[PDB]
């Protein structure tokens, strides 16, 4: 027995956003949209580094880009599109014995939870980051299979009963138990206040003159789909003490904290994986953890 | 062999030569090499220096510079002598 | 013990203002807002530079920017909203073996005295740095949770009891210290006199390409959002030979001065937080500039 894995074993994403376009509009008036554009600014700071104090003098001065609204409207626009998709337990490129035993063993885990999750992290807001900080009010307008629900500030960090919620949440685990798709397009909207500087995803550049450098399209405010994807997945409450939802990994792993919550403790994705294939029984919070890491998606070869 | 009982040149029982400057030409104290001084100021290196990152595994101590100076060969003066916190002057 | 600090950790900025748009207004005709247009003269003369003498010959037209009053309004209106915001103790990058224990180090905090100064110096006028100067009537009117405030005399060099900003400054501090944020419309009346000449901040030039550029916002003057963000923080008056107060920064430091006054003498920030994290008895005063460099915000690796 012991089937291990295929070593080109991969699932593909199944949780699909595009990228989350930001727009400038009133909160009375949430018709008329300019975009918000990321301008560059230069900053003139004081180098200030953990490290020699020697150099705290002279200036820092560099450029950086910014992305504020502009001082005639007071709310922020979030536009995207969350496509979840079925054929969740099947292997895009991995195997065929391993993969099958894996849809085996999670055919009975709890889909709603994890639905219900994924619909609350679109409806609270979790896919923006820093842009909920000093928001007035955040109104969520998900629109699914014609069918416009609007969301108040919810609590995000706890997954409350909320029958919107649990209602799109219904054909999100429809789809996700089985074949067919989705789609949500989401339009947040948060009261930042007249000209408030706004968070739109930053890039990594190397050999650039801006310092922080902010994603755009065709000079639009945008966030990154996959930053808005690992704010979908924010669901992992199941590790070791508990405290916080976090990213859906393969091994429970923040990056900004610098420490893995799910390694070292034989908690992780693959040690579960193979003990799901190779027949002993899974609790659900770990079951509902591997079906998410699977429609996350990764290579889980090795 | 060097030591000798000899006056040589460069020996010990040198008569003859004291008079002339080959004792102190030839038999130079403290021979060292070309060394040029590559010198940090405050945290800046003069020349050829390129700080580096050194390996984080099993440091126990470490303690860092900012002024002072180091000795580096002139052969060692063509590359980058690439200082380093932990270890101070290698060829990479 | 031995609590070494994390390389990636980075607290996010606390105190957001917006650009400080800027507006004339009369002094007793104070709904009449009439946006300050930039002026642009240009200026004939031959380029000298260092690095070529061939192109001394002929060139550089340049073209200065300028902002004055209009000939018919006397006094300048300086609208921006500062953003106070909560929860200054997580650090958004860092993590939480050296993010907690500083939460548990600087609870002790009395957030009542640095927000009276962050709102003293909203309201005293340290936000109006060179249009201040020569004004013979000062005035400030902040708008928070629909509160309107009024300010006349106050001197912006010490900090003196007023139960105006003393007002504001609860609900500041019950922010900083708490969860939530806070926003203050902050309207700056200056009377400088008719068509009295006013002060945008400036953008980084070159050491060539043209003399000055003031700050525009869709053509009106305007002065930097991190600017002002100097000037609330400028509440350090606890570093050793403590004259003025000063921006708080991690090293004390200010560029324009060419020295820095915390670095170099065990007063810096970073030795301020380790001894925190490694539990020695802080004072009042270096723990509120600890707590003040963690609602500025910025990266503390090394």
């Amino acid at each position: 027995t012991k089937l291990k894995a295929p070593a080109v074993l991969a699932y593909s994403r199944k949780i699909n956003p595009t990228n989350a376009l930001m727009f400038a509009v009133n909160w009375s008036d949430r018709d008329n949209t300019t975009a918000v554009m990321v301008g560059t600014k230069t900053v003139a700071g004081t180098q200030s580094v953990r490290g020699n104090p020697n150099d705290a003098d002279k200036g820092n001065i560099q450029t950086v880009n910014f992305a504020n609204l502009p001082h005639n409207k007071n709310t922020l626009l979030v536009k995207y599109n969350v496509k979840f998709v079925g054929d969740v337990f099947k292997a895009e490129l991995g195997g065929g014995e391993y993969s099958n035993t894996l849809q085996t063993a999670l055919e009975n885990t709890d889909f709603g939870t994890l639905a219900y999750r994924y619909v609350y992290n679109i409806a609270a807001g979790r896919t923006l980051w820093r842009n909920r900080v000093g928001a007035e009010s955040i109104e969520t307008v998900i629109t699914v299979n014609d069918q416009t629900f609007t969301f108040s500030d919810l609590l995000v960090n706890e997954f409350d009963e909320d029958v919107d919620v649990a209602e799109i949440a219904d054909m999100v685990a429809g789809v996700l138990s089985g074949e067919g798709f989705v789609t949500l397009k989401v339009e947040h909207y948060m009261l930042l206040g007249e000209g408030s500087e706004v968070f739109p995803s930053q890039e990594f550049v190397e050999n650039s003159k801006l310092s922080k450098q902010l994603f755009d399209l065709n000079g639009q405010a945008a966030m990154h789909d996959q930053k808005i994807g690992n704010a979908i997945r924010t669901i992992d409450t199941w590790y070791e003490d508990a405290t916080t939802p976090i990213a859906v990994e393969p091994y429970g792993s923040v990056v900004r904290n610098g420490v893995a919550y799910r390694a070292g403790n034989k908690t992780d994705l693959f040690t579960l994986m193979d003990g799901a294939v190779n027949g002993k029984s899974l609790t659900e919070e770990d079951q509902m953890f591997v079906t998410a890491n699977l429609i996350r998606g990764g290579v889980f070869g090795g | 062999d060097k030591l000798t009982t000899d006056i040589a040149d460069t020996n010990v029982f040198v008569g003859g030569w004291q008079l002339t400057a080959n004792p102190h030409e030839y038999c130079k104290w403290r021979r060292g090499t070309k060394n040029e001084d590559l010198v940090l100021t405050d945290g800046k290196w003069s020349g050829n220096v390129t700080t580096t990152k050194p390996i984080q595994s099993k440091i126990w101590r470490k303690w860092q510079g900012e002024n002072g100076s180091i000795t580096v060969p002139e052969y060692l003066l063509d590359k980058t002598i690439c200082y380093n916190d932990f270890y101070g002057g290698y060829e990479n």
